[PDB]
């Protein structure tokens, strides 16, 4: 796994750079292990061990987990850093079934890693003004309907969600807020009404706070898959034979 | 030459043990010790032939290596030196260097091993 | 050899010539013993920079002259890079006040160039 | 590759799940000293696996038999390494064109943002030729050779990925995680 | 143009000065060692300014004398940008014109810097000048001249390290600008 | 004895590559994912460092930025950036 | 050389290298047995930690790391047999404070 | 004046870690890659062949020769190694119980 | 050990070779400090507020 | 770990792995068992139908049908191993990489650790032959020529190729056995000549002398007489300095034929010596500066050693202060007999001479006879009175 | 305080006078009156015996920690 690792390396440097790539590639090569182990084997301040950390888990590049006697683990997965070289297949395909709002959702949900409904709409809308002059302006409702669709249609999947506070285990929190992923609201949007008209660039609270989102690789993968068999069909007899696959 | 006086002296000469090369123009020393082998390997030393170390008597053909037999036990048939052999082989082995000489019949052969 | 600090404080025309100053007082005290050329690179580079030194405008300035000035320069709020230079240079004329200070035509006006200019001819 | 001729004894030996050269040459058309090579070359590479059962318990080669043997799923793991080093290496390729002619590249950025400044501001035409008068204007078809190789490089890369989807949807669907 | 730098080091004194108190001996052979020599990322050296620590002084197995580390300090010349500058000239060139500051020879003012209206001379190498009004393109920079202001613009150190297995341009050199009014010879202002 | 150099040629080629208007598209969307990744915070560079002098433009020049924080609810009460 | 045809030179058997252990002459039985006899000179690369020539490391194309040392033939010379063996002899080393 | 540097680069051992050389640092280490079988030319000279073995690239042990790698006779010459490639990879006596 | 110390040509670590010796010179540690009078702190103060 | 037989990971089978052949290892996954016959081997079994047609003699073994490791197949498997497993194999992954444990290139050693007469080193005569079976195989198999051969020609390469690491192999069949010994790496790393016992641990010395031993009972007990010839051999290089200046001008006027007379000059700087037999002149002797250091003859009160060849105890070798005295043999006072356990009916010692101030000091100190008197086995003494004084 | 043994021991005695031996060969200043002898080591010797040498021994504990020592204050004995 020698040769994955560099490409670790490589697409590390390439995303967030040499601090970042450091942390990286010496957690998925040395595995799961509590903070202050790999804060004494890189030697350089916490600070930038628990700033990258904060940015990758963001990302869901690594994943941490509670483990005994009260430590937290912290670990990453060698598959999801080989995707980011398919986002622009994701983004085509994506294009290909939806219009330019349904690309702009999916770019801002794969650059941010994780985002709700009501700001990513709107950080939508703010960079899709730019794409329409001469008086022309959107409201929140296109957006939102081309959100509502794609997440009906499985693209777009919930993010986990951390266990009620005063529910479960009142007191003092744990190390770790332990979160918790939930199956039946995958697909299911929360509600909105606000509408807002973009600023184009002129220089002159949160209904869905904690429904976070990401989008849904396997469906992705599925439907290449699904796209590649279609192609060897057509190759092997026919265009009409392939529409019936 | 002398690296302190640039005379060009040098005598080749020894202390009671020590081999050394000294200027007799000042009285320097400019190289002495010397490393040797030892009578514990001498009784060790084998010997390869030149041709052997260098990639040769692997080429000889039948004929050759037959001739070559040849020449030997007729020169010791005579009760001949060895250095009428050795001789007789380097010339014979000079001698099949020759086209000519290489590609013919054995009675020819034989003649020119009588020669 | 190893470095633990590479700019750990600035330093003006004066210290320097009143450290060559009591190096001379040391020097030619007694006979050259011709050890080393590392007298001649040493000697060099120190009666180099007395002769240098010597055509410079802070020769016969003392620490409290020199403190004096900067304790009265405290209150025009240059950067310490700036009264260094001022220090190290006596101007004499505006023109090249005009060039040493940052934003000199935004940050002053001409009355206050002209008392820094007349601070430094005065009491230098 | 190989060429059509080499394909066409791989497929065989394939289909073929036992079998020995002779009957590859009389099968697979192939002449003599021209087949046995070949085989060597793929047995060399391990695309092709043998497997050597004997003719006598200590296995000895003199006392065996040749059957050649695939395993696929062997097969597909080396060409995910070789895809990984291959797109390693052109990440590096391109980063080192990059990082040997950013001094070129600055040197252009900073006069093409100085020609796109000052723009709206109505300022005189008298600096569009007048900037255009240095070395960079006859080095900018080495900068389109540059940007091209980028280019290029990236639809190679791009290509590749398409590969790997299929190599690894295979790698997966064969394994079953248990 | 003057930085003071810290700096460590081990020592070592001969036997034969044992007599001597030994700061003075670890001072003498500090500014015998670096004096008048250029380090790579702090420029050249003049002088150690003071001693600050010493540590004991071991002697080691086969050998005679004693060694010493040493905590010091030294006042090393490195210029920042920007710095204004009084310097005699030293020689021109097509290139630029050589200034020296008397320890120090390595500054050239580029032509980029020289003002706009003289950009080269009659085939001799004495740069001249040229002025709009006054000054008809007659006055010329003297190979030695008064000690002319300039100021930094750039810098630069180059590595002279052995390569290869074993068996001239100094590592440091600055660039001067002239542009700006009130600079160059005195007599102009 | 001339051991042989560092590239023997090979008679097969890399089969040429495949090229349109998707394609095209493709790269230049790869373009300008790199581009994107150097315009916020998640590019995570070495802190700013080593200034020389007190220069006076640092007043006007200097790069004013929010503090990034994530939602806190969401991870280990442990790694505050302050 | 152990002849006496060819010149000679006594040996200081495994038997004497203990009788002064027994009296814990440090100095001495480095004197004897280094000094005197295969004294050498090496340049070791700090960097890879493996030994080289002239200051210039072949390994590393560099010279900034090489430093010298003192140390037996016969310990150089093992070092050469076990990196050809394919056992490396990674060798570190620091100041001598 | 020139760049300043250290004079007295002295120091002292202080571990011995053992391991193992891959081909990619057996290559890097060697200085040529041995192919020919011979020892001498053939001619009465007798002298080794360029790239056969004994190849003075190697350093040297004959009095009068000196080294190619290094310019130095006998008694200076650290030594220096050559490397051999082999077509079919085969087992390493000592690790073979490993 | 004394055997590896034996082949590698450095004193053994027993005996006569199990301390350190120091040389009684004449001499003054951490000496007074040479003053510095231009860069001292109450005569700087950061511009931003 | 053995006991388990399904890879959890992927619910792999494995068999066991075992030895076949002299350096020839199979695995036993395709094994038959006394047990309800595995699915996979039955698959196995029944897919050699084409050869066992073609060839007669399969059916009777093809119950022996085993994967057999090759080389090559173990190197593209340990290749493949995971990085996060490495350590738990023991291994440090700063040491090495499994990968690399199989071996693919060698280094020829240098010129130096093989001389040029042994006419050669075995160990050049094992690489001519190791790069000439190669370039068989690479040939051979470009002609294109039957399987067989390729393949048994590499099982002679790489027997070759483990004899030529250690040459004790007893493996090998009788028709390719060695005829003549050799001398493989560990033969010359083991053995009583080998590095450690003959060349690391003890070793020749030089300044040294030997001869036959006399009795004297004129000397103090802590003295030895030694012969003119002996003296004029070796020397001690006695730096100059402002006490001795004058001594070794002295020395240095008498040259190297009357005793007291010195062998050598080194100059202060300029290194090289100055072989006083040839100097014309004395005026070396007005030219002695501070630092020059004069190889000097040895002269009455140098610390030499003293040992008799079959030590048992650390009374056998015993520091002396000299005298230069013009017979041919050694001589010591016959209470010191019981320490060396010498009889002069023919014995011999040696003598060394130490070459550095620091061990004339530890000589001197620890070793002289005047601090052992008593031997510290129990404290009894052991230099007293011997026969004919007791008498 | 200082916790081991008074006395100097044989070791100690042994690598102070060779190590003031090899500073005397060195041309150092000598810190006895000297009567005519040569060989630098009678001249350690007579330094010690008037407890002049300018050595200081420094003593190291197994764990870590070491005592100073001058060598004209342990109690030199036959
Ligand atoms: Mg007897
Ligand atoms: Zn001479
Ligand atoms: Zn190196
Ligand atoms: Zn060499
Ligand atoms: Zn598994």
């Amino acid at each position: 796994t020698q040769a994955e690792i560099k490409l670790c390396s490589l697409l590390l440097q390439e995303h967030f750079g040499e601090i970042v790539e450091k942390i990286g590639v010496h957690l998925i090569r040395t595995g799961s292990q509590p903070l202050r182990v790999i804060a004494h084997d890189t030697g350089t301040s916490l600070d930038q061990v628990k700033k990258a950390l904060c940015v990758l888990v963001q990302h869901n590049l690594v994943s941490y987990q509670v483990h005994k006697r009260g430590v937290v683990e912290y670990e990453a997965q060698c598959s999801r850093v080989l995707r980011m070289l398919r986002y622009p297949r994701y983004i085509y395909t994506t294009k290909t079934l939806y219009s330019d709002t349904g690309e702009l959702i999916v770019e801002e949900l794969l650059l941010n890693g994780k985002l709700t409904m009501s700001a990513v709409v709107k950080k939508v809308a703010d960079r899709l003004t730019e794409t329409m002059e001469d008086g022309k302006t959107m409201d929140y409702a296109e957006v939102s309907n081309t959100f509502v669709r794609l997440a009906d249609t499985h693209f777009v999947q919930r993010c986990p969600s951390v266990p009620t506070t005063e529910n479960s285990d009142p007191g003092p929190p744990p190390p770790a807020p332990t979160l918790v992923i939930n199956e039946k609201d995958m697909y299911l949007v929360p509600k909105l009404s606000l509408i807002g008209k973009g600023k184009r660039r002129r220089s002159s609270p949160i209904p869905d706070d904690g429904i976070y989102w990401q989008a849904n690789l396997d469906r992705f993968h599925q439907h290449f898959r699904d796209q590649a068999i279609v192609s060897a069909v057509a190759n092997r007899m026919d265009q009409t034979s392939s529409e019936i696959v | 030459r002398c690296p302190d006086c640039g005379s060009t002296e040098l005598v080749e000469d020894s202390h009671y043990s020590q081999s050394q090369l000294v200027c007799s123009d000042c009285g320097c020393v400019v190289t002495e010790g010397v490393l040797t082998t030892t009578f514990s390997d001498e009784g060790n030393l084998r010997e390869v032939t030149y041709s052997r170390s260098t990639g040769e008597n692997e080429q000889v053909s039948r004929s050759q290596q037959r001739g070559l037999r040849r020449v030997r036990d007729l020169c010791r048939v005579l009760q001949l030196p060895p250095t009428f052999e050795d001789t007789a082989v380097a010339y014979y082995q000079q001698a099949y260097r020759h086209s000519g000489i290489r590609a013919a019949r054995l009675q020819k052969k034989e003649v020119l091993v009588g020669c | 050899m190893e470095v633990k600090d590479a700019n750990s404080a600035l330093l003006s025309n004066y210290e320097v010539f009143q450290l060559l100053t009591d190096l001379k007082e040391q020097r030619k005290e007694s006979g050259k013993n011709k050890h080393s050329s590392g007298q001649q690179n040493l000697n060099t580079i120190t009666y180099e920079t007395l002769k240098y030194i010597s055509k410079t405008p802070c020769r016969h300035q003392s620490p409290e002259i020199v403190r004096e000035f900067l304790t009265a320069l405290k209150s025009h709020k240059l950067t310490k890079a700036e009264k260094l230079q001022l220090l190290n240079h006596r101007p004499v004329t505006a023109v090249e006040i005009q060039l040493m200070v940052e934003e000199s035509e935004e940050r002053l006006t001409e009355e206050q160039i002209e008392a820094l200019l007349h601070t430094v001819t005065s009491i230098l | 590759r190989f060429g059509s001729r080499c394909a066409r004894i791989f497929r065989l030996v394939l289909q073929k799940k036992h079998i020995e050269q002779k009957q590859v040459e009389d099968f697979a058309m192939i002449p003599a000293k021209e087949a046995k090579d070949m085989l060597y070359k793929m047995l060399s590479e391990n695309f092709m696996s043998l497997q050597e059962i004997p003719k006598t318990p200590d296995h000895a080669p003199s006392r065996t038999f040749y059957l050649y043997t695939v395993n696929i799923l062997s097969a597909a793991r080396m060409l995910l390494h070789r895809c990984y080093k291959s797109i390693a290496n052109l990440i590096e390729r391109r980063q080192f064109e990059t990082k040997e002619n950013k001094r070129l590249l600055e040197k252009s950025q900073r006069v093409e943002a100085i020609i796109a400044s000052m723009q709206a501001t109505g300022a005189e035409e008298a600096q569009l030729q007048e900037i255009e008068e240095m070395i960079t204007a006859p080095e900018r078809q080495q900068l389109e050779t540059l940007k091209r190789n980028v280019n290029k490089l990236d639809a190679s890369e791009i290509q590749v990925d398409e590969t790997i989807f299929l190599l690894e949807s295979y790698i997966e669907c064969t394994m079953k995680r248990q | 143009m003057f930085v003071l730098v810290e700096m460590v080091d081990t020592v070592r004194i001969p036997p034969w000065q044992f007599e001597r108190k030994l700061n003075d001996s670890i001072a003498e052979e500090l500014n015998k060692k670096l004096a008048n020599k250029v380090v790579y990322n702090v420029g050249l050296c003049i002088c150690l300014f003071d001693i600050t620590k010493l540590e004991d002084a071991y002697v080691f197995p086969g050998d005679g004398a004693s060694h010493t580390k040493v905590h010091f300090r030294c006042v090393v010349f490195h210029p920042f940008l920007d710095e204004i500058l009084i310097g005699k000239i030293k020689g021109c060139s097509p290139e630029g014109v050589h200034v020296s500051l008397g320890f120090f020879d390595d500054i050239l003012i580029p032509p980029e810097s020289l003002q706009q209206p003289a950009k080269f001379d009659e085939a001799e190498q004495v740069w001249v000048w040229e002025y709009e009004t006054e000054e008809g393109a007659h006055d010329l920079y003297m190979d030695t001249g008064e000690e002319i202001r300039f100021r930094v613009v750039d810098e630069s150190f180059v590595d002279t390290s052995p390569t290869g297995p074993s068996s001239k341009e100094a590592p440091y050199t600055l660039v001067g600008s002239i542009s700006e009014p009130g600079l160059g010879l005195l007599s102009w202002w | 004895l001339k051991p042989p150099p560092l590239f023997p040629d090979t008679d097969y080629k890399p089969v040429p590559l495949k090229t349109g208007e998707g394609e095209e598209y493709m790269l230049a969307l790869k373009q300008e994912l790199r581009e994107t990744m150097k315009r916020m915070p998640y590019f995570i560079e070495t802190p700013e460092e080593r200034q020389d002098i007190e220069r006076y433009s640092k007043r006007y020049m200097k790069v004013y930025k929010e503090e990034w924080i994530p939602d806190w609810r969401r991870l280990p009460r442990e790694m505050m950036p302050r | 050389t152990e002849g006496r045809s060819r010149d000679g030179g006594l040996r200081l058997g495994e038997m004497e290298r203990d009788c002064l252990i027994g009296y814990g002459a440090s100095m001495l039985l480095l004197e004897r047995l280094m000094i005197s006899s295969d004294a050498f000179e090496v340049d070791v690369c700090g960097q890879c930690g493996l030994l080289g020539y002239s200051g210039w490391c072949h390994y590393c194309k560099s010279s900034c790391h090489v430093s010298s040392l003192r140390i037996p033939y016969a310990c150089k010379l093992l070092f050469q047999e076990l990196q050809s063996m394919n056992i490396i002899p990674r060798l570190k080393l620091s100041k001598y404070n | 004046k020139e760049q300043f540097r250290e004079t007295d680069v002295a120091k002292k051992i202080s571990h011995i870690c053992f391991g193992m050389k891959s081909p990619e640092e057996m290559r890097q280490q060697a200085h040529i890659q041995v192919v020919s079988k011979n020892l001498y030319s053939q001619d009465n000279q007798h002298a080794p062949l360029l790239y056969g073995v004994l190849d003075h690239r190697m350093g040297t042990s004959e009095k009068d020769r000196p080294c190619e790698t290094c310019g130095k006779n006998l008694a200076d010459c650290l030594g220096h190694y050559g490397y051999i490639d082999l077509e079919l990879p085969c087992f390493h006596v000592g690790y073979f119980r490993a | 050990g004394v055997s590896e110390c034996i082949i590698m040509g450095i004193p053994m670590n027993i005996g006569t070779g199990l301390f350190k010796l120091l040389h009684k010179a004449d001499r003054d540690p951490n000496p007074p400090k040479r003053p510095l009078i231009f860069d001292t702190n109450e005569f700087h103060i950061p511009l931003v507020t | 770990c053995r006991k388990k037989n399904i890879c959890h990971h992927c619910g792999a089978f494995n068999g066991t792995v075992k030895k076949c052949g002299l350096l020839k290892i199979i695995h036993e996954k395709y094994k038959t068992n006394k047990k309800v016959v595995d699915p996979i081997v039955s698959n196995f079994l029944q897919s050699f139908e084409t050869a066992i047609e073609h060839n007669k003699e399969v059916e009777p073994l093809l119950g022996r049908a085993q994967e057999n490791l090759n080389p090559l197949v173990v190197l593209n498997l340990f290749k493949r191993i995971p990085a996060e497993d490495v350590p738990l194999l023991l291994m440090n992954p700063e040491a090495g990489k499994p990968s690399d444990l199989i071996l693919t290139r060698l280094l020829v050693p240098p010129l130096c650790i093989r001389p040029s007469v042994v006419n050669e080193d075995d160990l050049t005569m094992k690489l001519t032959e190791i790069i000439f079976l190669n370039d068989v195989i690479k040939k051979h198999r470009i002609s294109g020529a039957k399987t067989q051969m390729i393949m048994e020609d590499w099982d002679f390469l790489q027997l070759q190729c483990a004899l030529y690491i250690n040459s004790e192999l007893s493996g090998i069949p009788l028709n390719m056995a060695p005829k003549k010994w050799t001398r493989g790496f560990v033969q010359r790393l083991k053995g009583k000549q080998g590095r450690f016992r003959g060349n690391l641990s003890g070793k020749r010395v030089d300044f040294s002398g030997r001869t036959v031993i006399s009795p004297d009972p004129n000397l103090r007990i802590d003295e030895v007489a030694v012969p003119v010839h002996v003296a004029k051999i070796l020397t001690f290089p006695e730096k100059v300095n402002k006490a001795n200046i004058n001594f070794l001008r002295k020395l240095v006027q008498n040259g190297p034929e009357v005793h007291p007379g010195a062998n050598f000059i080194q100059q202060r700087h300029t290194q090289m010596k100055r072989f006083l037999k040839y100097g014309n002149r004395e005026k070396m002797a007005q030219e002695l500066k501070y630092g020059d250091i004069v190889e000097r003859h040895l002269i009455d009160g140098d610390v030499v050693l003293f040992n008799r060849q079959p030590s048992l105890h650390k009374l056998s070798i015993m520091a002396h202060l000299a005298r230069v005295k013009p017979h041919r043999t050694f001589r010591f006072n016959e209470c010191v007999c019981t320490p060396y356990n010498a009889d002069f009916d023919g014995d011999e010692m040696n003598l060394h001479l130490p070459q550095t101030e620091e061990a004339k000091a530890e000589a001197l100190v620890l070793m002289g006879t005047k601090a052992n008197l008593v031997t510290p086995r129990n404290g009894e003494p052991l230099i007293a009175a011997i026969q004919d004084f007791l008498t | 305080k200082r916790i081991t043994t008074p006395y100097m021991t044989k070791y100690e005695r042994a690598r102070v006078l060779g190590t003031r031996a090899l500073q005397i060969a060195m041309c150092a200043p000598v810190m006895v009156e000297l009567e005519g002898e040569t060989d630098p080591l009678l001249i350690a010797m007579k330094e010690l015996k008037a407890r002049k040498i300018p050595i200081i021994i420094r003593r190291y504990l197994p764990d870590g920690s070491y005592e100073d020592w001058g060598v004209d204050e342990l109690i030199i004995t036959d």
